[PDB]
């Protein structure tokens, strides 16, 4: 099979720029290049086929070049409706194949994240199961690491993470992780720690619960 | 206008076979190839294979020979796939896709259907358990904890959606069968606790909503 690298995954521009985002084959795909536009709604739809060639209906702001392995969407004019996911995708050789995708993002300073901690609730606590919450809120850049810590010892296991698109008002992040322990070992430590390690500070950014409060 | 329409999200146990289908409009249906792709969440397109429905010629994808089937009805334009010996591998957005070129074709993708979500797995449809998220500044934040359900999805509101700026919902994540998600709603601290705080958890499938007042805890 053809392998396509899109040359990110993630790119992060300001509305009204140009971007370009671009692909590369493993061998010559001959101009057999489309490029997909998905939206977070799971919709798609292809804006350029065979490298240059803009489907009808999709606005001239979209362009595309390239020849041999290597090809280019670009946006002249980025607008709000363009923030998405863009797929490369060769037709020379069966089966055609797509390139990772790149997410767009808009750009903005950096924000340092707002962490809360919340320990397991009575109702939660009955059920035998114990689960300790922290949210690390509107953040900027996405890039962020979250360490847990009971009673000063790292702990991995049971823990569990998610994290938000970027927010459509603010353009930053948010992330959710759930350490889950019986309630037995719950029962067991005092000190819970969520820790963060994101740019926006050399230290990390801690929140603890401590079961003597 | 040309449109595809494709059937419904499907929960499949594992092991099992399941069927889906994309209804052809506005075009030639017997004129076009009719392409799937499957996209894992995670990851982006994979190709599975495409059939023309004007003779039913088929072409697959070495990796999905013996586990896709497609098929297509002419009468009601209507392509099929069919998916065999369902394992978790398989749970993804399936998309049918027109190619662009009639017959001769042009390996690229004019116009797509808007997704099929197969699920595959050996839980059946339970409730999820609500649990309040309460601390123990100018500002409080506060969270809900929407713990083992299935299937997806369900909806988080706080005090009836009057409470929309400063709230993030998290996508669920799948533990051990079940699906867990969890949200969160910033206030000032003159708000609470000194005024009520809850949220609204709605689970469609089991036909449950849950109402969660935030108590201080001391």
């Amino acid at each position: 099979d053809i392998v396509m690298t899109q040359t990110t995954s993630s790119l992060s521009a300001s509305l009204g720029d140009r971007v370009t985002i671009s692909c590369r084959a493993s061998q010559d795909i001959s101009n057999y290049l489309s490029w997909y536009q998905q939206k977070p709604d799971g919709t798609v739809k292809v804006l350029i086929y065979y490298t240059s060639k803009l489907h009808s209906g999709v606005p001239s702001r979209f362009s595309g070049s390239g020849s041999g392995t290597d090809y280019s969407l670009t946006i002249s004019n980025l607008e709000q409706e363009d923030i998405a996911t863009y797929f490369c995708q060769q037709g020379n050789t069966l089966p055609p194949t797509f390139g990772g995708g790149t997410k767009l993002e808009i750009k903005r300073a950096d924000a340092a994240p707002t962490v809360s901690i919340f320990p397991p609730s009575s109702e939660q606590l009955t059920s035998g199961g114990a689960s300790v919450v922290c949210f690390l809120n509107n953040f900027y850049p996405k890039d962020i690491n979250v360490k847990w810590k009971i009673d000063g010892s790292e702990r991995q296991n049971g823990v569990l993470n998610s994290w938000t698109d970027q927010d459509s008002k603010d353009s930053t992040y948010s992330m959710s992780s759930t350490l889950t322990l019986t309630k037995d070992e719950y029962e067991r430590h005092n000190s819970y720690t969520c820790e963060a390690t994101h740019k926006t500070s050399t230290s990390p950014i801690v929140k603890s619960f401590n079961r003597n409060e | 206008a040309v449109q595809l329409q494709e059937s419904g999200t499907v929960l499949a146990r594992p092991g099992a076979s399941v069927k889906m289908s994309c209804k052809a409009s506005g075009y030639t249906f017997t004129s076009y190839w009719m392409h799937w792709v499957k996209q894992r969440p995670g990851q982006g397109l994979e190709w599975i294979g495409a059939i023309y429905p004007g003779n039913s010629d088929t072409s697959y994808n070495q990796k999905f020979k013996g586990k896709a089937k497609l098929t297509a009805v002419t009468s009601t334009s209507t392509a099929y796939m069919e998916l065999s010996s369902l394992t978790n591998e398989d749970s993804a957005v399936y998309y049918c896709t027109r190619e662009r070129g009639l017959y001769y074709g042009s390996s690229s993708f004019d116009y797509w259907g808007q997704g099929t979500t197969l699920t595959v797995s050996s839980a059946e449809t339970t409730p999820p358990s609500v649990y309040p998220l309460a601390p123990g500044s100018s500002m409080v934040t506060l969270g809900c904890l929407v713990k083992g359900y299935f299937p997806e999805p369900v909806t988080v509101t706080w005090n009836s959606g009057s409470l929309s700026s400063g709230v993030h919902t998290f996508p669920a994540v799948l533990q051990s069968d079940l699906y867990t998600l969890s949200s969160s709603v910033t206030v000032p601290s003159s708000t609470w606790p000194s005024q009520t705080v809850t949220c609204n958890v709605a689970h469609p499938a089991s036909s449950t909503k849950v109402d969660k007042k935030i108590v201080p805890r001391d």
